[PDB]
DNA sequence: ATCGGATGTATATATCTGACACGTGCCTGGAGACTAGGGAGTAATCCCCTTGGCGGTTAAAACGCGGGGGACAGCGCGTACGTGCGTTTAAGCGGTGCTAGAGCTGTCTACGACCAATTGAGCGGCCTCGGCACCGGGATTCTCGA
DNA sequence: TCGAGAATCCCGGTGCCGAGGCCGCTCAATTGGTCGTAGACAGCTCTAGCACCGCTTAAACGCACGTACGCGCTGTCCCCCGCGTTTTAACCGCCAAGGGGATTACTCCCTAGTCTCCAGGCACGTGTCAGATATATACATCCGAT
């Protein structure tokens, strides 16, 4: 019979992996385009220092990662192990973003 | 007990509608081939009319059954009906309403009515210095809509570009242009509608509040003024343009009044007014005026100074049961049925004379008034509309 | 040149990775769109202030400092870019 | 008369001279006391030394002789008082402390 | 053009604490930003302290009180020890 | 007798409508002085200082209960519990 | 010459009073464990604000904690307060 | 010879001159531009008017002619933008906005 | 010892927006605290802007940018509008 | 496969305990009436002694079965037994342990042992410039406690006020005083224990790490030094006090080493040392020394220069199978059973002479050594202890 | 769904108090007007790094198909919290009186700003090498159907 | 509980480039003066912080009671994980332009600093009207009964 891991096993393995490493988890180019796109609505024909785009991605991932930590506690608080949209919303509200 | 007002009783005296003056935009309701009338002329198409209301460039008419007919400029939807067909705005036609109306009112670009159930329907739009505003914050309303939804009302009054509403609880509500303080409920820095909230506060019927003051029992409005009567105290509160003492009281070194002030007006049967003059009808059936003398809109004759205190019109010796005003002219209907008029005749609104300004009240005797019973009179910008007593009275 | 729909760049596998680092074990499918929206807002806020600094300096190029000063202004100080 | 750095007089590695200037040109007050820069430079060196000492350990515990951002992170986040002093700060390439909620561990 | 830094001072301290340990460029940048951050915080608070008390001079006193306000628990205590230590020694030479 | 919860809602409305302080003033003042002992002995206070503290304190607690309340509702409950307060403060960064 | 030492004043923050606070916060039902948990939170909050307030007091070489001391303390902690000065 | 306040030249109520002094003696910069105080006083005056208007309305809505902290609190917490600007400010004796969670209501 | 405040200016503004409306002392205090706060935020940011760009003068430009950063949405747009008018009107008088 | 060290074997050669020197605090074990010996004297009460260890003011003795007897100054708990009854510290008595012991070690105020199962039990306390530190952060341990709970160890070594531990994995742990760098794992600012963590890092057994160095296979400790031998390369690493070259190597510009440094020591059979001198025994059974020459603790005759490079003791013609040291004295045991000593005799630790300093190795022949086969020699503060093979 | 009883809450009115608003005398902070220095505007330069094309390699995104396990509704039990009433505690208020210590003022000393001439610390630029990444392969560890 | 399978840890060798140490070279810190005022200090004024007596009563406490709520457990199913395969397009190395960041060189003009002058804004008195308070009452809402 074929070999399959149980649901959640690989998940935890991924958690341990990415919590140990420190590399950016978002794709460089796609993110750089998102930045430029969002920037269009503020000033026309903007140029970016390479480091400026990196500083944004660092701040963005650090922000999202931490947000997930809080989103996680909320799901767990409701006796669940699956994070849901309403979990993110509660976390942000408590923070003061909503 | 709790303060409560009764829904007004629709007029019951049957009559025939008359008009005179310029009808370039079809405000004479006499087809599209008649642009001027120097003498009062009949208006066919309206069955059993009981009440009239003149706007800036249009008119509303109420029937004994409660139906409303309109005609005139519909560039803003002031008529509240499909003006699609050719030359259909220059003839009186029916308006589609959720019921029958008790009262009607009209301004320069808008119209309003009080249905037989207490609902206030309005259509068209308002207009400040920056052009069109729309009826609601959304814009114009070609077709009638409920303005005070879920609120029982008992009275309505229209200015040039503002609407006044009275609830059965004695609460007053104003909506529309505010640049002259006709709303009576906004700060000088918000009347132009250029605040962070734009025009949302102008175009939403909001309550007019005079801190520590009894509920109001009656409301009136001129072109740029709003008048109220506080219950018990019977005091008349006024707000709006006052650059010519239209409010009948003084505003310390100000050209207008943003919030209501006490006037020394007593015994008021009805209040009418044009741009720069106000005609006052007292309960003893006498007529008094205030405003600027130019073009004899005050009906006092060779007056050279701005009349500041309510001055009773001398030449009017009979009892008056009704008064009316155009932008720059005035009307008076006697208890017996005669009709006087005065002011600017440059638009042939006086029904008498040949365009000459009448400095003193002159009786209007022509084919369609000679030996007839006059009931109502109200003027607009370049025209005037009247209601003569019919010989039916079903 | 004009940019459009680049928010789709932030993909399912990329979002779930961030979550994994956040300690998340199971993820609802609805989370992904919700995250993209949250991220857009975040970037809008920071980039807006960044550009405001950029325009004050009379520059056409957003520098790293513009982003850093912006993040600091919002209580999200960042080390390692000046 | 040969010159001695004010740093050396106070037995400091951080620049009392430079710090003193940054205060004057820093729009903080009209006047700066002689002891102010010495006291401030001293405090900066202390906090610098505190972080470095912890980062050093973190590097050794990973068989590394060169301190990288990841170590600075581990040092700060594992110290209650430093974590609080830098609770609103983000360290680039610092990563995150390993932390899995108990309810998520297999049962 | 000369752009000053705390690098050389951060490195000197590094050699006193871990003589056989080095530091990457990015780590040195982070350390450099951290020093400026703490500097601005402390100097800023000291600035207000002088203002609040209608003084026009930033002395050791304000710096010390600023440290007590900004640094948590033991950090503050030891930071004050070091601060006082240096000023005392400096008064000698 | 009013049903359980009915009077509670009435209290909610009453206090959201007013602005008076909800903690007894004197007991609070002693709490302040007691906590202050551990920093400087024989400390004196301006009345307005103690009052400024009570304003801040009650504003802080009221808001904390709002967040706490959201956590309770989140867990499909309508009764706030210590766990709810703990979650709120954790997300706030107070823990 | 009287040295008064205060003790157990945290109990002055009664259950009813805490309920009122929760009520203004929109809370409808309250667990009994809440009341003690709240006293702990309030204590930490006060310890943090008062500590800084006193730090300002000692700096000014004063024996009395002034309103401004509290105001400045609160501002430092991102809890600016209007209506007492500053 | 005949003097005239800088506020009047800018058509302002707030003190341009005082603001200018506060800026110079406030430890913000070596020098302060001529237009800075005018611009700042104008902005302060605008914000004051914005809040005082909403507050005034609040007092009127509660049948009062004198503004009190409560009216200020209502004015601010009901204005999305003003709320944000004062998201970390606490108004003494201001109370809170009436807000009961939907689920808490009976049916 | 005379202590100054924006009290009289706040009242002058109040009388323009609501001539028949007064204000309690506690409310006036809150208003005074608000002005001082906003002042410090704007001046502080303008201070940093001049610093970040290696300039030693706080001009109307730093004030404007500061406002754009500090004030939310329409508040900033109208604040900048008012600041512009004042400066314009002022330079012509 | 994976690096793994075997548990050490307990010594098997049965012998009799001998002592000499000052016994004020009962470090002679001859009772409380005997305060001094000038020649080696037999200690009564210990069955089947196989190993010995001399602290500063006390002694440890390991027996055939693995029991530990102790005697001396128990002011700090170094005897790991109840010393309430009078004179109970002036005579040897058993220590209560969960099991039997393989190795023993002693410092100035602490003791330690290695149980047959790989546990490291210790008692007493360490002492820095401020004073008592305690065995743990909690304070003194009048009775033995597992120090490396959970970890299996294969070797122990004690200095004056620090303990060195070796795990079966080749990892080295240190604990105690660190003001001389004997812990080899702390910065100058933390060796004093005056940081935000206080003495928490000094009193918690922490691994001594040398980045990118093989697992260590052997440890040694003098009064203020720690020595290690990393596998494969066989290099000897040293750390600690070095103001007199106790590390047999140079420390550029420093009076000591805070972290281990490479030494050119080769083929080490054993390392012993006092305070300012280190005695080195190689596998070819040749004895060498380093340190200051005062009082002839180097045994190189008339030398007035601080020996920096391991000089071999020429006066010793026989093969040496064991070396030992007191604070300022040295001992060598030949393969044929002889016993040589030298250094300060002012405390009658030399067991030969009349308190005079011996500038070179002098054979010790008294009523209790002549014709007998000596095995072990270890010195302490003001006393010395020996093991002589039995019949 | 309809209705009355019973309780709460909003509302009208009449009176009373004290805090707000306005008045005034005074002083000290801002407006005038003027000069001199140096920050900043402006022009023009050097060349950095931002941007954008080709084209190969392959990491990673996308897709789909089980099916295990967790979200969710239902529901049944009992504890615990709300409601209300009667007892009890001390908060609240006022009144009196003391004195600690906040606040102020005039001294006069000590310190910090300032400038000019000097020079060594600290910056930028340049190799050089060894720390570490990269890899491949074997030791060990953790998961999971019996 | 067992061994089979897949992942992670780890050990050693090879190669690459960034970190660390050197070397001119400024330019910022130092030294050593002088001058002026911020602030250290001492005395003095008097606010307000503190503390007890004692009356009133708001509010805390305590207890009994019933319900509606938290919570645990079972059943249903869809949805999210895991894995294998196909597909996209990120990633990277190379080449190359030129926008615009960073710089410099000059010179204007804007701002600090001053001394005189006087009116804006402060403290502080003084009177009245907004609102706190009380009460009688109409009105809105809850809840049990049917």
């Amino acid at each position: 019979k074929p070999h399959r891991y149980r649901p959640g096993t690989v998940a935890l393995r991924e958690i341990r992996r990415y919590q140990k490493s420190t590399e950016l988890l978002i794709r460089k180019l796609p993110f750089q385009r998102l930045v430029r796109e969002i920037a269009q609505d503020f000033k026309t024909d903007l140029r970016f220092q390479s480091s400026a785009v990196m500083a944004l991605q660092e701040a963005s991932e650090a922000y999202l990662v931490a947000l997930f930590e809080d989103t996680n506690l909320c799901a767990i608080h409701a006796k669940r192990v699956t994070i849901m949209p309403k979990d993110i919303q509660l976390a942000r509200r408590i923070r003061g973003e909503r | 007990i709790a303060f409560h007002l009764e829904l007004p009783k629709r007029r019951t005296v049957l009559g025939n509608v008359l008009v005179c003056g310029n009808g370039d935009v079809g405000q004479l309701g006499l087809g599209e081939d008649i642009l001027e009338r120097k003498r009062l002329s009949p208006v066919a198409g309206i069955p059993d009319a009981v009440d009239i209301s003149a706007g800036g460039m249009h008119n509303l008419v109420l029937t004994k059954s409660g139906d409303i007919y309109s005609f005139g400029c519909n560039d803003e939807g002031a008529l509240g009906r499909d003006t699609s067909e050719d030359g259909s705005e220059s003839k009186p036609d029916l308006i589609d309403l959720p019921g029958k109306a008790l009262c009607i009112s009209a301004g320069d670009s808008h119209s309003a009515c009080l249905l037989e159930d207490g609902r206030v329907f309005a259509w068209g739009s308002f207009r400040d210095s920056h052009g069109n505003m729309g009826l609601t914050i959304d814009g114009n309303k070609r077709t009638p809509i409920d303005l005070m939804e879920g609120t029982v009302c008992c009275s309505i009054a229209s200015g040039a570009d503002h609407l006044v509403i009275l609830t059965t609880a004695g609460k007053v509500f104003t909506v529309g242009c505010a640049e002259q303080g006709q709303l009576g409920r906004l700060s000088e820095r918000s009347i132009s509608g250029e605040g962070r909230r734009g025009k949302r506060d102008l175009l939403r019927p909001t309550q007019l509040i005079i801190t520590r003051a009894k509920p109001f029992e009656a409301i009136w409005a001129t072109n740029y003024c709003t008048f109220m009567r506080e219950s018990q105290t019977q005091v008349i509160w006024a707000t709006g343009l006052n650059n010519f003492k239209q409010l009948a009281h003084e505003t310390k070194g100000k050209e207008f009044a943003l919030t209501p002030i006490k006037t020394e007006l007593k015994d008021i049967r009805h209040i009418a007014g044009g741009q720069h003059h106000t005609v006052i009808l007292t309960t003893d059936l006498k007529c008094s005026v205030v405003g600027r003398p130019e073009y004899g809109r005050l009906g006092l004759g060779d007056v050279k100074d701005v009349v500041e205190k309510p001055t009773i019109v001398k030449k009017l010796t009979e009892k008056i049961v009704s008064v009316g005003c155009g932008e720059v002219c005035s009307y008076a209907v006697t208890i017996d049925g005669k009709l006087y008029s005065w002011g600017s005749g440059v638009n042939n609104q006086l029904g008498v004379g040949d365009g000459d300004d009448e400095l003193e009240p002159i009786v209007v005797v022509s084919k369609n008034t000679q030996g007839k019973h006059m009931l109502l009179a109200s003027g607009g910008g370049q025209h005037a509309i009247f209601l003569v007593k019919a010989d039916k009275q079903d | 040149k004009v940019l459009r729909d680049n928010i789709q760049g932030i993909t399912k596998p990329a979002i779930r990775r961030l979550a994994r680092r956040g300690g998340v074990k199971r993820i609802s499918g609805l989370i992904y769109e919700e995250t993209r929206g949250v991220l857009k807002v975040f970037l809008e806020n920071v980039i807006r202030d960044a550009v405001t600094y950029t325009e004050h300096a009379k520059r056409k190029t957003v520098t790293a400092m513009d982003v850093v000063y912006a993040l600091k202004r919002q209580g999200r100080t960042l080390y390692g870019f000046g | 008369a040969k010159a001695k750095t004010r740093s050396s007089r106070a037995g400091l590695q951080f620049p009392v001279g430079r710090v003193h200037r940054l205060l004057r040109k820093g729009n903080y007050a009209e006047r700066v006391g002689a002891g102010a820069p010495v006291y401030l430079a001293a405090v900066l060196e202390y906090l610098t030394a505190e972080i470095l000492e912890l980062a050093g350990n973190a590097a050794r515990d990973n068989k590394k002789t060169r301190i990288i951002p990841r170590h600075l992170q581990l040092a700060v986040r594992n110290d209650e008082e430093l974590n609080k002093l830098l609770g609103r700060v983000t360290i680039a390439q610092g990563g995150v402390l390993p932390n899995i909620q108990s309810v998520l561990l297999p049962k | 053009t000369r752009k000053e830094s705390y690098a050389i001072y951060v490195y000197k301290v590094l050699k006193q604490v871990h003589p056989d340990t080095g530091i990457s460029s990015k780590a040195m940048s982070i350390m450099n930003s951290f020093v400026n951050d703490v500097f601005e915080r402390i100097a800023g608070e000291a600035s207000r302290l002088a203002h609040y008390n209608k003084r026009s001079t930033i002395t050791s006193r304000e710096i010390q009180t600023a440290v007590r306000l900004l640094l948590p628990g033991e950090l503050a205590k030891h930071a004050v020890s070091e601060g006082t230590k240096a000023v005392t020694k400096y008064t000698s030479a």
